[PDB]
């Protein structure tokens, strides 16, 4: 966790600072080609199985039609690339798409319990006093069904 | 045609001979690595003594 | 205990050598005849014809 | 038009009174040639696209947009998405052989037969979907064999509710 | 354009004048594309500020008509796009006869 | 034909049966294999039917 | 010559057909890029390849398969030169191996991308196995071949033509990207071929 | 049903196309099991062991090619790939329809130690053998059928040598279309020995 | 530069003729690395894959002898020694002519 | 300890023997065909010519 990444994840974004911090975080990328997930696969460098999970899946039809939330997805993508975790979790952790550093305390707790007791990723999420997820993904049964 | 048949048969038995040479070479190299690792075992026994 | 680890290494070496022999003989077995050997059988039957 | 899956005996039963036999077998051979002409035109169209080719232009293996223009209006993108090393979608994997073996299979016996294919055990096949999960996962064969038997017994013979009803009446059944 | 193009595919535009041999009505902007799916192609000129778009973009080559017949506006930098993962930087004009 | 061609008049059709390729191949084949397999060798013309 | 491990003579024999670097005849670089003339101009010299099952017949009906075959021969030559370099473990020959595999990869380009998001719904078996789909399919292909109807866009016959299967790309050709990528990955770290 | 004669469990297996006596250790997929069911049904239908096979569908093109091509998955995949991708099966060593010219060339290069000049001399010998049949002259011919549009035609070849090695070839008139014989309508020259 | 189409790191390798993804375990000299850079450039120039190859220099005698003699170090050293020291390669068993 | 040194000597002897086999088979493998064997292939192809 570099300090610059901590400034990216720390800051709060209204509609006022929106295009300013957009141009700060993207330069001159237009929101239209940023909206389509193929340039997301090209830029953010993911698998398309991984790209099933970001906004949603996407055929050439319009699906999970956003207006704009490009900064909120940027924080969670960069965080997941840092801490190496799937996206049911970072949906599940603070579903209000916001970051306060006690969320970073939580994620240090779960990463430390994983290393300490050598358990699964759902299992230390139980230890963060969070409920059992029933949502299924990755063509696999959920925490509940397993 | 019989002359050409004898020529190609002689070339083929040369190739099979060369393949047997290569199998013998690989067995020799494997035994050599085996004996080096057994030397490491023996010097460990020497330290124990 | 260090000695017994060195013995595991010498069995790794012998295992690798036997594995190389097995794969090489399996290759020369399943590739049963060459191209030129079948050409020799072709030249003989051409002479018969 | 459809005269190759509908053979000259198929056409002969429809064509005892229609026309003369030497004209019929000429129609048979002409549409049998027409089927291969379909395969030639459609294939020599579609394999020009195949994406390991068109990234390297040093081949100069070139497409023509002219006849390419039409089938996307006709077949609606049947050339558009070519597919990866095989899965449940491909034209060369297991469900393709499976489908082209079904529609040759389902007319071997007449539908009034007890030995007829959809009648003899299998309304379940025409209900079955073709997903990637049906391709991939491995269940026990004996589990599916118990399942298809429960289906057939629960279906008509006793008109039961669930499997526990079946187990009750199997606890009943002596003889 | 590294910004708005995910693919490695380009448009190849050649602008046709009106007049001399093929007596046309207005100018038209030809282009070639290799993305085979039909779309619209917005040839937007930053300098003049007007765009030339052709709905139902044909496969490969296509005929796209320029509305205003003024070819000096087609001399500067041209931004063609798909709005579907393809954009192409167009510059360095050459007039030929 | 006078110039060396032969053809079968199949009604209104003329179809060529032989060629003078081996005649005019000799000059190209003088200097080596590279000249034989050129595009220039492939464009040797044949007279009118 | 390739099977007898004699490499540069095999390369100069492949250059009599398909030179990627272009041909030079008496000082002048020539325009053309293939050396066989009916490869430049596709000429089907066998009308009925589907008389029987023959790769030679289908190759004769369309010479672009001969182009692809010659291309795979060239790639086999380059990978063989790289592999025979790579087993002799001195350093400069490892650099030689790196430039041969890179020479192959910039012939190929990228690994090709396919959108995994597809049109394929998962249909019923009996719906997808409809003979109406087949009859409309055959009639549509003959209709496109004859040149008679107006193209239209309506999902009525496309209800039949949706459940057609999609074609897949060449698996044998797909093997080369993985194979060269893995060889070159072992080059980029300090591993062996094994 | 009482119409279906079923005594034992194996009779039930034959009637339901799926096995009940397999121990539950065996794991399979769904689609492969349905394939096995359908293949077992088709095998029982072709033998006329299950009674009253309808002869109308048995005569179709698919079931003539059942026993060789359509019975397994692998042969069906082989035929389907050999249509769209022949270059996986194009092998320049063994070509169907090969003259003896290429045969004696291949025999000339069929050894281990290959030098370039050996290849050159073999190529010159092949070139002479090509020269011999490129100069062929037709003495006379004979048409098969009563009228010129159908049937075959046999030619008789002359060389430009002394005591002659007369050659003959055949050509069909049925494969004629559009002002030109397609190249498969011709045949190879053959040698006459008497 | 935006003129040089560079998407990924391998594109950067092709543009700079030197590798960034090699792990630091590998040891080489300086001159051999510059040789590898120049050879990779010449290979990309002969294929006409990098655009606008000037045909004036390609027709020179050196690049006609590129593919057989000049591409590696070893064949170049063989030709250069076979000029000045033929007696290393004179063998009375096999004589040409 | 003196015994264990003598055992290091016997493994030196076996190592030297396997090394000799390895070098000798590698020599007869890389020198794949002799001069006279290639002369035999020359005489056969001269007879064919």
């Amino acid at each position: 966790i570099s300090p610059e990444l901590f400034n990216i994840l720390t800051e709060e974004i209204t509609e006022a600072n929106a295009e300013a911090i957009y141009k700060q975080n993207f330069g001159d990328i237009d929101p239209a080609c940023l909206a389509m997930p193929e340039y997301l696969k090209s830029y953010y460098n993911f698998s398309d199985e991984e790209l099933s999970q970001f906004i949603r899946k996407y055929p050439d039809n319009e699906l999970n039609t956003q207006k704009i939330h490009l900064l909120k997805i940027n924080k969670i993508i960069l965080l997941s690339q840092a801490v190496n975790l799937p996206f049911l979790k970072l949906d599940e952790i603070i579903p209000e798409q916001n970051i306060t550093p006690t969320v970073l305390g939580k994620i240090f707790l779960v990463k430390y319990y994983m290393q300490k007791y050598n358990i699964g990723t759902e299992t230390a999420l139980i230890l963060c006093n969070d409920s059992i997820s029933q949502y299924s993904y990755s063509n696999q049964p959920s925490q509940f069904d397993r | 045609l019989l002359i050409e048949a004898e020529k190609v048969s002689q070339s083929e038995i040369w190739r099979r001979r060369r393949q047997e040479w290569e199998i013998q070479r690989n067995n020799a190299e494997a035994e050599m690595k085996q004996i080096d690792a057994q030397l490491k075992s023996l010097t460990v026994r020497r330290e124990a003594a | 205990i260090e000695e017994i680890d060195a013995e595991k290494t010498v069995l790794e070496k012998s295992k690798a050598g036997a594995k190389s022999r097995f794969d090489n003989y399996s290759k020369l077995y399943d590739e049963d005849v060459n191209a030129g050997e079948r050409q020799a059988l072709d030249m003989r039957i051409a002479s018969q014809s | 038009l459809t005269d190759i899956c509908h053979y000259s005996f198929n056409e002969f039963r429809q064509q005892v009174s229609d026309h003369l036999s030497w004209s019929e077998t000429n129609r048979l051979y002409r549409d049998a040639q027409q089927e291969q002409k379909e395969n030639q035109l459609y294939e020599a169209r579609i394999l020009k696209r195949a994406n390991p080719q068109l990234q390297n232009a040093v081949h100069l293996g070139i497409t023509l947009p002219h006849a390419e223009l039409r089938g996307y209006n006709s077949e609606f993108g049947g050339r558009a998405s070519q597919y990866v090393a095989p899965g449940s979608v491909s034209s060369m994997f297991s469900p393709a052989a499976y489908l082209t073996e079904l529609y040759r299979e389902a007319r071997n016996l007449h539908a009034s037969d007890s030995v007829y294919h959809l009648d003899e055990r299998r309304p379940d096949l025409q209900s079955m979907t073709l997903s990637q999960q049906n391709m991939d996962t491995e269940l026990s064969t004996l589990s599916l064999s118990n399942e298809i038997l429960l289906k057939g017994i629960k279906a008509n013979q006793s008109n039961l509710d669930s499997d526990t009803k079946v187990m009750e009446m199997l606890s009943t059944f002596r003889p | 354009n590294p910004n708005n193009s995910s693919n490695r595919f380009m448009f190849y535009p050649v602008y046709q004048y009106n007049g001399n041999t093929s007596g046309l009505a207005q100018g038209r902007l030809l282009f070639h594309r290799d993305t085979s799916y039909s779309s619209k192609v917005a040839a937007w000129i930053p300098g003049a500020g007007r765009s030339l778009i052709n709905e139902n973009a044909n496969i490969g080559d296509d005929c796209a008509e320029d509305s205003v017949n003024k070819p000096d506006d087609l001399k500067q930098y041209i931004y063609m796009t798909d709005s579907k993962g393809t954009a192409t930087d167009v510059s360095g004009p050459v007039d030929i006869n | 034909d006078e110039n060396g061609a032969q053809y079968m008049q199949w009604g209104a059709y003329r179809i060529r049966l032989n060629t003078l390729f081996a005649r005019q191949l000799v000059e190209r084949a003088n200097t080596g294999i590279d000249t034989i397999l050129s595009m220039e060798t492939q464009n040797i013309q044949e007279p009118m039917m | 010559l390739l099977h007898e491990q004699n490499f540069d003579e095999a390369n100069r024999w492949l250059k009599y057909v398909w030179s990627p670097s272009g041909y030079i005849v008496r000082g002048q670089i020539k325009n053309y890029h293939w050396n066989v003339r009916p490869l430049l101009e596709n000429t089907s010299w066998n009308s009925d390849p589907l008389d029987s099952v023959d790769p030679d017949a289908v190759a004769q009906h369309d010479p672009m398969h001969y182009k692809v075959a010659t291309f795979m021969r060239t790639l086999d030559l380059l990978m063989a030169r790289g592999d025979h370099a790579y087993r002799q473990l001195e350093r400069d020959t490892l650099n030689e191996a790196k430039m041969w595999y890179m020479q192959a990869l910039h012939l190929l380009g990228n690994k090709p991308y396919l959108p995994l998001s597809s049109v394929w719904n998962d249909p019923r078996l009996d719906n997808a196995a409809a003979t109406t789909t087949q009859k409309a399919h055959a009639y549509a292909i003959t209709s496109l071949r004859q040149g008679t109807q107006t193209p239209a866009l309506l999902l009525r016959s496309a209800n039949t033509l949706t459940d057609l299967f999609l074609p897949q790309i060449n698996d044998v050709m797909l093997s080369y990207w993985n194979k060269l990528e893995l060889r070159l990955y072992n080059l980029r770290h300090n591993l062996s071929i094994d | 049903n009482r119409a279906a004669s079923i005594k034992s469990r194996d009779d039930l297996y034959q009637y339901l196309l799926i096995d009940n006596q397999v121990s539950a250790e065996i794991k399979t997929t769904r689609i492969a099991e349905a394939i096995a069911s359908i293949q077992l049904y088709v095998n029982r239908a072709l033998e006329n062991i299950e009674i009253h096979a309808v002869s109308d569908v048995i005569t179709r093109q698919f079931f003539i090619d059942w026993d060789k091509y359509n019975k397994r998955y692998s042969t069906w995949a082989g035929v389907s790939q050999l249509v769209y991708y022949p270059e996986n099966y194009i092998d320049p060593t063994m070509r169907i329809g090969q003259t003896k010219m290429m045969d004696t060339l291949l025999q000339s290069v069929s050894q281990s130690q290959l030098n370039a000049d050996t290849v050159e001399d073999a190529f010159k010998s092949y070139l002479t053998s090509f020269e011999q049949v490129a100069n062929l002259e037709v003495i006379s011919a004979y048409h098969d059928n009563v009228n010129n549009d159908q049937g075959l035609t046999y030619f008789i070849g002359n060389s430009k040598t002394e005591v002659n090695q007369y050659y003959w070839r055949s050509v069909d008139h049925s494969k004629f279309n559009d002002g030109k014989f397609a190249a498969n309508a011709w045949s190879e020259w053959h040698k006459i020995d008497c």
